[PDB]
């Protein structure tokens, strides 16, 4: 599980930084997330090489 | 003395429903069902989870009915999980609790008021039979219930 | 100036209390991602399903 979680967290960090370059960055409150499908599709196009 | 839960979210004639709640003839079987009506909002699913948790913990709910006024299929989609994970069955009659999703779980006990995809296809073909229009075409998107409709037609 | 705040929870033998607790806590923290990483479950069901449906 060590290297597995390491790779998952690296992927998450790169995807979050990639998304931070975009506009209309809302946040989940405490209605649906209007960037829900947007964020999901951003994560779907997540390609990496490391 | 079964416990029945009625949950209303959105504008509705709650007083009329309560007056018409005891409009059935159930005197021929010893049931004396207990019905509690409670109003709710469309804030988030977790609020619904908390409300149903409190209702079943307090009144020992053996049946849940949800009625709303939204246009989102997610209501029944998540209600399926509760119906499968709880021995108490759940029913949907109006609003967001009416659109039929792909399918229910094997352990699911949730039912809806409406026709299937194939029955709607049959009615639509009956319409095309009524007025003699025999040339047509079909286009659809990747919603899950597309293969069923195409194969039925 | 982007910051990464961490939130973790442990196991409980039940699957409704775990579900509601995780949902409410990670909703209040306003997180973006959720992970499930436990192979040796004594339960043979292997169910992260409440987490998935709630999130
Ligand atoms: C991090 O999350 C914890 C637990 O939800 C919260 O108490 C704290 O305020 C958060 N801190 C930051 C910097 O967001």
């Amino acid at each position: 599980e060590s290297a597995h979680i390491s790779d998952a967290v690296g992927v998450v960090a790169q995807a979050v930084h990639e998304l931070l370059e975009k506009e209309n960055i809302t946040d989940p409150p405490r209605n649906i997330w209007k960037t829900g499908p947007l964020f999901k599709r951003v994560l779907m196009s997540s390609k990496y090489a490391d | 003395s079964i416990g029945i839960a009625v949950i209303l979210v959105g504008t509705s004639d709650e007083v009329a429903i309560k007056d018409a709640h005891e409009k059935d003839d159930f005197h021929h079987l010893s049931v004396v069902p207990r019905v509690e009506l409670v109003a709710m909002n469309e804030t988030d699913p977790k609020s619904i989870i908390t409300r149903i948790c409190d209702l079943m913990s307090d009144r020992k709910i053996q049946g849940v009915v949800l009625a709303d006024d939204t246009d989102q299929e997610a209501i029944a989609q998540i209600l399926d999980f509760i119906s499968a994970q709880t021995l108490t069955p759940i029913l949907g009659i109006h609003g967001g609790s009416s659109m039929i999703m792909a399918d229910k779980d094997e352990s699911s006990m949730f039912f809806q008021f409406g026709p299937s995809i194939e029955q709607q296809a049959s009615v639509m073909l009956n319409i095309m039979e009524e007025y003699d229009w025999y040339i047509f075409s079909i286009v659809t998107t990747y919603f899950p219930g597309y293969q069923d409709f195409v194969n039925k037609i | 100036k982007i910051q990464l705040n961490a939130t973790s929870v442990t196991h409980k033998p039940n699957a409704i209390q775990m579900a509601l607790s995780v949902c409410e806590d990670l909703i209040s923290s306003q997180v973006y991602a959720i992970l499930v990483s436990h192979p040796p479950t004594p339960n043979d069901h292997f169910t992260p399903t409440p987490v998935s449906y709630t999130a």
